[PDB]
């Protein structure tokens, strides 16, 4: 009777392995992103929420974490194999809290190989807040900062073009120090009216994978 | 007024400290100074169970000591047959984020949970022959961390809202809630007589709970950071914990104080899993430097090292007969040692 | 005013935990040593098992 | 057990000076990173300063640079925070928080409510 | 008997040791089953069989002659060298596809292309290696012998494709890769202000491959049987030195394999 049981087990194993290969083919072709931070906006573009969208015949998957406490030092370790981490910052004291959260995420031991996309929303609010009659109080370095020569202004005030690159440089100071070549940062300037965020995410993911491949070949 | 209550709390703590110090006549090392060393033990890999897709977060043995269950963030559970390295089942999941898995003593059910804040019960010995969800238990607020089976109808779960619960599977409701902790509860272990259970949380404290009455009897303190692993001595009058300060400690229940400490200068990483042997002389701990260490429970000296994993070691278990040790890590492999 | 409620709960729990019977460390250590010594021949790991009685060989 | 007692608060006129201290017992002080957090009336917790295990790295928030100086004495297990040129907007309760894990660069969940490793706090009024 | 065969076979043994160890480590590890490791193993195996044939070309050339056993050895050597060159080309094409189709290559269609490439590669190599055994040997000696055994048509058809028409493709593909590398480096440098490694690697790869193979190519496109035999080994040794240094760039400077 032992031979019959062994034969039954072998048949079951073969069937399960075939199904497992079929599932592998689908799992290994989807890109996973985690969104944490105006978030809902970028999303219209229980324990967890999921959304699925495809661009240029490529499947993507996003996760928003809700119904959890603010203590997030224990469950953040799950998201180590995601392709990228999307950070949404109001950019209009909450900025200091955002900077400390970014610093903690960047230097964590288990997130040393994961890269971050960064969105700076509410630039329209910044425009009027600047040219409506002061960020030298919560940041006293602003008085000795000049708009970079490698800037890229958009048509329509020279005091709104400033402080955007200031927030950008404050976020990039953490990224460009105490970090190896294992992961990088990609900052973008978006508003609620933007509709091309999917394309930016697509291009950034392409860059992430290309840079990883180049690092593997010791060509960069 | 808060001042008098704070002063009374301090007075009670001082009284507790005096009472505890009145009973520490000698240490365990002085008592065990004359016992012979266990000696060097070398144990080698026997099986390697491959087939998962992503990192492995939990695994559990069975009372028959031949079948075990594994859970991965791929979104699947697999039941293996260790003797012939053949898989028996593969259950797809709704949510792909899992942290725990359990096996019933009878062998008829498995459970899983994670960031969806839901514990799901699966029926194996079904008339149709296909595994299906039996019930979904809801009511928690945060993520689930550990789950254990008291019997075929009761289950105890620990979550991240600093609470623990006891459920009735048939009805689908809570019988008792356990409160008192300040941080997330990470692990729990049941007593061999299923009358008591301990819980470890992210506040450097462990507490002893009574299932029937639903009240906390003792609180143990002496660690330095969050505790992740808890295990019971086979006798039922001791337990061991592991934390993020690279230290394991042994507590006792009848004297209410720490008995011994296990540490080494070269070890600076955390501890993920802790388990005992059948007799209780050996303590196995899994660290974050991709290593597993074996200690002597009555002598506090190392006896061996288990190596062979290329990423962090997350789960650890010892067979009831004590004939094998199973370790799963974040590189999507299980190895069985003997 | 949850402070008074939390403090009262803590005080009552400490009062409950203050009055429990305790024994000396020596007795508990002796019990642990006796249990480990009694079951020392039934542990497959510290005492090597013959290859004929090992399922995984 | 872990415990953090702090003292030194009081009532000072504008343009005053104060010295706050914290005594730590129950852990190795030289393996951890220490912080100062404050909570204004009707507001949430806010981060003020930070210190490394050897005193090499010091960081302050924007509104306190130059006015505040931090220190660390490993021999006596004490953390100070010197305050001078005080302004009325500095009326809050000041806590002392410690990093959850040793030998780590990251610092998670310090300015959160219901955090285990934090003191009772000393009231400062201007 | 002359030192020429001695140095050639010492070089062959030197190939054999390192390539044996690299195929040994690759074969037994069950994790390394990715297409790039497949091409690396193909190169290593080609070099191994080349070294074995080189050692044979003395073990059964001076101890025993029997006026035979030479055609099989020389055909085996030809197949080995052809396989090595085509393996380099395959690695280049895999790298190019990996960089270009970044989001549409992960265990999807690389398996159905890598296997096809290896099967065609080794089929062509084995056909060209077994051709000299029968039919095309110049033992009739109508004054058409070129090096020793092969004839001028074989030399032309193996010499106008083994390095030419493959060096060209490699150059074009590496130009395409270098554009991407330079763009990424410029973006990173722009970030840091608030290309030594890539240039060095490209230069060493292409220059070594060129300098170890132009001598034989140009010498064999021109020189006839009348020329002295002392130039053949002189132009031939650099290719064996290339086989010496090739595996270290790919299968040793990598991090995953060296840890194992």
């Amino acid at each position: 009777d032992q031979r019959n049981e062994e034969k039954a087990q072998r048949e079951a194993n073969k069937k399960i392995e075939k199904q497992l290969q079929k599932d592998k083919q689908v799992y290994r072709a989807t890109h996973r992103l985690l969104l944490l931070g105006g978030k809902n906006t970028i999303v219209k573009q229980s324990g967890i929420f999921e959304t699925k969208f495809q661009v240029d015949k490529v499947n993507f998957h996003m996760f928003d974490v809700g119904a959890q406490r603010d203590e997030r030092r224990k469950w953040i370790q799950c998201f180590n194999d995601v392709t990228a981490i999307i950070f949404v910052v109001a950019s209009s004291n909450r900025l200091q809290a955002a900077l400390k959260l970014f610093d903690s995420i960047w230097n964590n031991k288990w997130l040393r190989d994961t890269s971050v996309i960064l969105f700076l929303n509410k630039q329209d609010l910044l425009a009027e807040k600047v040219l409506a009659g002061k960020i030298e109080d919560y940041f006293p370095e602003f008085a000795r900062y000049t708009t970079p020569e490698d800037a890229t202004p958009e048509p329509g005030d020279p005091r709104v073009t400033r402080a955007k690159y200031f927030i950008r440089d404050e976020f990039l100071r953490i990224s460009t120090a105490s970090g190896d070549g294992r992961h990088y940062c990609y900052p973008h300037f978006t508003c609620a009216v933007d509709t091309e965020n999917i394309r930016r995410v697509f291009n950034d993911c392409r860059d992430i994978i290309q840079r990883m491949h180049l690092r593997q070949y010791e060509l960069l | 007024e808060l001042d008098q209550l704070r002063q009374e709390a301090e007075q009670l703590k001082n009284q507790i400290r005096d009472a505890r110090k009145a009973c520490a006549d000698a240490t365990l090392s002085q008592i065990t100074n004359n016992i012979d060393p266990v000696g060097r033990i070398q144990m080698r890999t026997r099986r390697t169970l491959r087939g998962h897709l992503a990192k492995i977060y939990a695994m559990h043995w069975g009372t028959d000591s031949r079948l075990l269950v594994s859970a991965s963030q791929d979104g699947k559970l697999i039941i293996w047959d260790s003797y012939t390295t053949n898989k028996v089942h593969a259950i797809p999941l709704r949510s792909s984020w899992v942290m725990t898995c359990a096996y019933a003593p009878s062998g008829n059910y498995v459970a899983c949970g994670g960031l969806d804040n839901i514990c799901s019960i699966y029926n194996l010995k079904t008339r149709e022959g296909n595994v299906r969800v039996s019930r979904e238990l809801a009511g928690h607020t945060g993520y689930l961390s550990c789950c254990r089976f008291l019997d075929d109808n009761q289950i105890v779960t620990s979550s991240g809202d600093t609470t623990c619960a006891l459920w009735d599977i048939e009805t689908g409701q809570q019988t008792t809630t356990f409160t008192g902790h300040t941080g997330d509860v990470m692990s729990l272990s049941l007593a061999p007589d299923t009358r008591l259970f301990v819980s470890g949380a992210c506040d450097a404290s462990a507490k002893l709970w009574d299932v029937r009455e639903g009240m906390c009897r003792q609180t143990f303190t002496g660690h330095e950071s969050d505790i992740n692993a808890i295990c019971f001595f086979p006798n039922g009058n001791a337990f061991a914990t592991g934390s993020d300060d690279a230290t394991c400690r042994l507590f006792d229940l009848r004297a209410d104080q720490e008995l011994m400490t296990y540490s080494h200068d070269n070890i600076i990483c955390g501890i993920t899993s802790v388990s005992f042997s059948k007799s209780g002389r050996l303590l196995l701990a899994g660290y974050d430097d991709f290593n597993c260490n074996v200690w002597d429970a009555l002598k506090a000296d190392r006896a061996g090292v288990l190596a062979g994993h290329d990423n962090r070691v997350s789960c650890l278990g010892v067979t009831d007969d004590g004939m094998a040790v199973a370790t799963g890590s974040w590189d999507s492999f299980l190895k069985i040692w003997n | 005013t949850a402070s008074i409620a939390q403090a009262r709960k803590l005080v009552e729990q400490l009062k409950m935990e203050a009055n429990i019977d305790r024994i000396k460390v020596s007795k508990a250590a002796a019990d642990l040593m006796a249990y480990c010594e009694a079951h020392a021949k039934e542990d497959p790991l510290l005492t090597p098992v013959p290859a004929s009685e090992n399922p995984f060989r | 057990q872990v415990q953090l007692q702090e003292s030194g608060g009081g009532l000072v006129q504008p343009g005053g000076s104060l010295r706050l201290s914290c005594a730590a017992s129950g852990f190795t002080f030289s393996n951890y990173k220490m912080n100062w957090v404050r909570q204004a009336p009707g507001k949430g917790l806010e981060w003020v300063s930070d210190i490394s295990q050897s005193g090499a790295s010091i960081s302050y928030t924007g509104s306190v640079k130059g006015r505040f100086t931090i220190s660390r004495d490993n021999a006596k297990n004490t953390l100070y925070l010197q305050m001078n040129s005080l302004k009325p907007e500095d009326t809050a309760v000041y806590y002392c928080a410690r990093c959850p894990a040793p030998f780590t660069r990251d610092c998670f969940d310090v300015t959160s409510t219901t955090y285990a490793y934090r003191g009772q706090g000393t009231q400062v009024t201007v | 008997v002359n030192p020429w065969d001695i140095v050639l076979c010492t070089s062959g043994t030197l190939i054999s040791c390192e390539n044996a160890i690299v195929v040994l480590i690759i074969f037994h590890n069950p994790s390394l089953r990715a297409p790039m490791f497949l091409l690396i193993g193909s190169l290593a195996l080609a070099d191994l069989l080349a070294g074995i044939g080189l050692i044979t070309n003395f073990v059964f050339a001076y101890l025993l002659q029997s006026e035979a056993t030479k055609l099989v050895t020389i055909g085996l050597i030809v197949a080995s060298f052809s396989a090595s060159v085509c393996s380099l080309l395959a690695i280049t094409v895999d790298r190019y596809l990996s960089l270009y189709y970044a989001l549409t290559y992960h265990s999807e269609r690389t398996v159905t292309f890598t296997y096809v490439m290896l099967v065609m590669l080794w089929g062509t190599s084995i056909c060209l290696g077994l051709l000299p055994v029968m039919g095309w040997n110049c033992l009739r000696d109508e004054s058409t012998c070129s090096v020793v055994r092969p004839l001028t048509k074989n030399n032309a058809a193996i010499l106008s494709v083994s390095f030419l028409f493959m060096f060209a493709l490699m150059l074009q593909l590496y130009i395409q890769i270098c554009k991407i590398v330079m763009r990424h480096a410029h973006q990173i440098a722009l970030q840091h202000h608030f290309t030594r490694k890539g240039v060095s690697t490209l230069a060493i790869i292409l220059g070594t491959f060129a300098a170890c193979w132009m001598p034989f190519t140009l010498y064999s496109l021109i020189a006839d049987y009348t020329y002295p035999s002392i130039y053949t080994y002189a132009t031939l040794l650099p290719a064996t030195y290339n086989s010496i240094i090739n595996p270290v760039i790919y299968a040793f400077r990598n991090q995953e394999i060296q840890k194992a």
